[PDB]
């Protein structure tokens, strides 16, 4: 909910998601849904974001309507910020529990740690119940069993009340006499030597003793319960493992690229070499969460958000079947009213006018080869 | 009579408006208010924006020229009696601004530490942003001016001379406003972190602080009220 | 000896030192004693420590009681700085020459420009002899030789012993009429304009114009003799050349790893996949400087710190041959009273419980391969 106002072309050339799935699409409270998928980190990473040398693996969200149950980046947990490498795939699993009900843009962001949030596809996940029915339960290494909802809740509310006490007990035993104007004038009018007077004094000085001695009671009564305690677990986690992906078998150069101002469609030549052994055909171009497809070619069958999917938004002038060793040069269409809504058209405005993005060919047999595309977006008004 | 019930309207006006800005807050928080190129964003926060902007011109330029054609011209020939009813009168003006600076600079400041902690900002403007800078500033901008030119105008301790402390006091917390703009350039260029404690955080520290005059100010109202009816049984 | 108070997790993750060897254990002064061994650059290098973009071989020792003669990072000569680069192993050597009689414990060490010292396993050096007899010769360009212990002093006390003596005179000359009391009562009492008067001034133009002149002439004739001179050399010396390993034939995952607290042994649980074509054993783990052994696979005889080895700590639940192919699962303990003198049980106060470290597998014609093993170590209490 947070893009559409980011740079086209940042949203354009940071991370390209593909292959997202969603485990389900409405749940019930306490229920699980997981959202699985992958992501690439573009070679031409821009200056101005700092590189994903610290990433955190986020959820795009309103507060917690759901919580984070796990994180996984490759097939690991990643509770902590992460190294990720330019030019790297990565897959990805978050598995979130839902939390409070009503209907909810689920979105899988990475942040960056010098260059803010980079935010994927979202989709619509409605939730049903009562946030009263909502339980986040969690064992120990101490073998004790606690809900991560109230757990401590109690105790912080005492002590915080406790300390709340004394300090108001403070400012009325000073409160109770004459507080401002006379005292102002016994002050300014001679010495005042009066006005605090034992058995002032004393008072203070118990308060201050209190004080103290109530500091290192408590404190030695929290180091007797829970006798076990360990630090803030911290610390940016090295060693992702990325996805060994097989050398493409296709190469695709770009031959110019242009956009109508004003417009809904993206134009684009491209001289596309089928190397192996399979005729291939285009199914897609991706180029920020927005998926041309097409229809012909590929259908999708994942559930992807209807608002970023094209379902024949992929117009290629010849999309008939390329021979294995035969290079043809074609041109591309993507249009659809995503180019407009999430202000892919904006780019414009942008002081680099470059776009990145997947196209994904498709075989008879199915299997698909995945070329990333990056070009100069040259804008057309006449 | 001395002090009125004019307090309790000081209280209570603040209270229940901002008790309902954030009922609407709430309600259009998430849901018409969090894409900030929906349709629905213009209509229940633009147009909030647009309309608060517009009303807080208005009634700061209608208040403060009120105020200022008012101002009384013979502060002579003013009892002592009449004095100490116009220092409790300002006192209650001062006691309005403390409820709207903490309303703006408290409540409506630190209730972004919950906004954008938990959201991805879409814009300059955003609903909380069209809460704090654009009314929880300026309505205490209002009354803090508001204030000053009472003092000044009826009080002629005030009088004959503007106060330092009173207009740091009143100034100060004003130029929280304009810092906006370090707040907003230092968002989308300088730290895209949402750090609370950033740098692009000491520009309503800064100005923050001026509000201590606050101190220099109430000694000065203290004297004021301790002109002719400073007694007697005070230092007797 | 600085080691022990570092974090646990960050002594088990920077570098691993190993094949570590040491031509003698006790020399007379002037003898040289040689230190090789080969370091390996932790793959999840922490955030905290900076990229060892600029490290320094270093010598962990009291103060020079050695002098180092030599040192190598591959085969090449490093008196600078160097760059390496994470996830290599090199091999190292250092030359030290006794310079100073006494027990000393030599340790090996890297320096991170951002990250401080990583203190390697230390030996106990025994030198004898006087330090009277020490020499540090050596031969300059223009053909002369000098002892590095004295060469400059005298040259140096002089030029200190003259100037010090011009100021002491300076401020005799002033000094020897009433100082402070006098002076300050005739500058406060009117006008003073008689406590500096001629010759006082003639006295500081000569001062003032000798102190240059002998600082010009200084200068020429410091530059008439030594008329060759080079500013100091210094800058970080890129293309360290590290060792080309081969592949490891042996993986290792290692399934959950604990410790228990309080106690003297770290428990975990590996899968070893054995590829290749011999049968191999688990015969080292080693974690920070504490090498631990199964007796009964591998025997050390390079002389390692006793307090640093344990002969028998390794104990594996089935260390039976593993033919190649086969893939199994086992416990291995390794306990010993170092996991408690040198603070490796203090992870538990670490901010980051993650351990890293090598586990050495050998067959049965001797051969050895060297796998590394990553996992958090998850602390255990009842
Ligand atoms: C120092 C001088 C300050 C000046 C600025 C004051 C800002 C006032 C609010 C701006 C509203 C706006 O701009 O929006 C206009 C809103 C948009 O809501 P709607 O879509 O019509 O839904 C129906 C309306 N509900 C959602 C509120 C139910 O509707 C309105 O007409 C209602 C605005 C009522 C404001 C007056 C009540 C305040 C609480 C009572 C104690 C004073
Ligand atoms: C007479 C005295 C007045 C001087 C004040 C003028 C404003 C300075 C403008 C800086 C532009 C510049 O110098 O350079 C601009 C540099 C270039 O960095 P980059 O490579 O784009 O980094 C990329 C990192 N991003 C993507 C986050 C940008 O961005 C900066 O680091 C901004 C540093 C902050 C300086 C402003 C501090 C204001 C203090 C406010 C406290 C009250
Ligand atoms: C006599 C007093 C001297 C004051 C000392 C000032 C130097 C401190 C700045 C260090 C910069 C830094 O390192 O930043 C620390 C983190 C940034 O986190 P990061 O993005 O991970 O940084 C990674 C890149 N660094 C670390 C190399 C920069 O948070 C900050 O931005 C600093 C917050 C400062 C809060 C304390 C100041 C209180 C304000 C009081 C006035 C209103
Ligand atoms: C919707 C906006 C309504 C604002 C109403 C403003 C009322 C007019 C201001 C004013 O002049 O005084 C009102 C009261 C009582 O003081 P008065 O005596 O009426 O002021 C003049 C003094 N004089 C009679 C001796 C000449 O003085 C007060 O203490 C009134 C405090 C009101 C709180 C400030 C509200 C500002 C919100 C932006
Ligand atoms: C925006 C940031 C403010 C900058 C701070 C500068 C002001 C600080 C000092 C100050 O307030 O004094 C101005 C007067 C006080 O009386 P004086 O300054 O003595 O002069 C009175 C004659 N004058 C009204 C034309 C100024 O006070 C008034 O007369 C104000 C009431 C009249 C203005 C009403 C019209 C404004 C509508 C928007
Ligand atoms: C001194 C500052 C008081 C701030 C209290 C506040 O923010 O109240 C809003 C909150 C809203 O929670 P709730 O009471 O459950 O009502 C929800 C209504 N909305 C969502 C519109 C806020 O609770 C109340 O309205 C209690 C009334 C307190 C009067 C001083
Ligand atoms: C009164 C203390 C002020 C200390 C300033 C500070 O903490 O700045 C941190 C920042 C270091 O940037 P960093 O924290 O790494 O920001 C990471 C996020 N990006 C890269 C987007 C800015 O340094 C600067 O850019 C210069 C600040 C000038 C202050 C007058
Ligand atoms: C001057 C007060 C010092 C208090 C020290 C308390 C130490 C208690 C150790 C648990
Ligand atoms: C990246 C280093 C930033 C250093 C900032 C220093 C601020 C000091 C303020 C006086
Ligand atoms: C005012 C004194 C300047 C001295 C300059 C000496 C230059 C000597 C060149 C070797
Ligand atoms: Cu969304
Ligand atoms: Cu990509
Ligand atoms: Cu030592
Ligand atoms: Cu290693």
């Amino acid at each position: 909910h947070g893009e559409k106002s980011q740079a086209a072309f940042m949203r354009m050339r940071t991370i390209h998601w593909y292959d997202l799935s969603w485990s389900k699409e409405k749940v019930k409270i306490n229920e699980t849904v997981e959202i699985k998928g992958k992501f690439h980190v573009f070679e031409g990473w821009p200056e101005t974001v700092d590189e994903p040398d610290v990433a955190f693996l986020n959820v795009g969200m309103p507060g917690p309507v759901f919580i984070r149950k796990e994180s996984y980046i490759g097939g690991q947990l990643v509770p902590r910020s992460v190294r990720l490498e330019i030019g790297k795939t990565y897959d990805f699993r978050v598995v979130l529990k839902a939390r409070r009900p009503g209907d909810w843009h689920v979105h899988t962001m990475m942040n960056v740690q010098g260059g803010g949030p980079i935010i994927g596809p979202g989709k619509w996940i409605t939730v049903e119940g009562s946030m009263s029915e909502f339980r986040n339960p969690v064992t120990t290494l101490t073998g004790q069993t606690v809900d991560l909802e109230n757990y401590n809740e109690g105790n912080t509310y005492f002590w915080h009340a406790f300390w709340f006490a004394i300090g108001v007990a403070w400012i009325g035993y000073w409160s109770r006499r004459p507080i401002f104007i006379p005292r102002l004038l016994m002050v300014d009018a001679g010495r005042a030597d009066e006005l605090v007077s034992a058995t002032d004094r004393k008072v203070a000085m118990g308060f201050l003793a209190a004080t103290i001695l109530i500091v290192v009671m408590a404190m030695s009564s929290a180091n007797s319960k829970y006798p076990i305690t360990i630090p803030l677990q911290a610390g940016t986690m090295r060693g992702m493992k990325p996805l060994e992906l097989p050398a493409p078998t296709v190469s695709v150069k770009v031959e110019d690229a242009t956009y109508r101002v004003p417009g809904r469609a993206m134009r684009m030549k491209l001289t596309i070499t089928n190397h192996g052994n399979s005729p291939i055909r285009l199914g897609e171009f991706y180029t920020a969460s927005v998926r041309f497809l097409d229809s012909d070619v590929y259908k999708d069958t994942t559930g992807y958000p209807e608002d970023l999917l094209a379902e024949d938004g992929l117009s290629v002038s010849d999309n008939s079947p390329l021979a294995p060793g035969e290079t043809r040069t074609v041109d591309v269409t993507a249009s659809d009213a995503a180019w407009e809504v999430y202000r892919l058209s904006d780019i414009i405005y942008d002081p680099d006018s470059r776009f990145a993005g997947l196209l994904f060919f498709f075989d008879a047999t199915g299997n698909r080869q995945v070329v990333q595309i990056d070009a100069p977006l040259i804008p057309s008004f006449m | 009579l001395l002090d009125k019930k004019w307090l309790t309207f000081a209280l209570a006006i603040y209270t229940v408006f901002y008790l309902w800005v954030r009922w609407y807050e709430g309600v259009y928080g998430w849901s018409a208010g969090l894409d900030s190129f929906a349709p629905e964003f213009e209509t229940y926060w633009m147009n909030f924006l647009y309309t608060e902007i517009v009303l807080e011109i208005v009634t700061a330029s209608i208040l403060w020229g009120y105020l200022w054609k008012t101002r009384d011209r013979n502060l002579a020939a003013l009892t002592p009696r009449e004095e100490l009813r116009r220092n409790f009168t300002h006192l209650v003006w001062l006691v309005a601004y403390a409820w709207a600076i903490y309303w703006g600079a408290s409540y409506f400041t630190e209730q972004d530490g919950t906004w954008h902690q938990t959201i991805v900002r879409d814009t300059d403007f955003t609903p909380s942003h069209i809460i704090e800078f654009y009314l929880s500033y300026p309505i205490y901008i209002i009354t803090g001016f508001a204030a000053f030119i009472y003092a000044k105008t009826r009080l002629p301790f005030f009088a004959k001379g503007i106060s330092l402390p009173y207009l740091v006091l009143v100034v100060g917390p004003f130029m929280i406003l304009p810092n906006v703009g370090l707040n907003e350039w230092g968002h989308t260029f300088w730290f895209m972190e949402e750090l609370f404690v950033a740098p692009l955080h000491y520009g309503f520290v800064i100005f923050g602080w001026l509000a201590l005059a606050v101190m220099g100010t109430l000694t000065q109202t203290f004297y004021s009220f301790a002109q002719g009816g400073l007694g007697q049984s005070l230092c007797e």
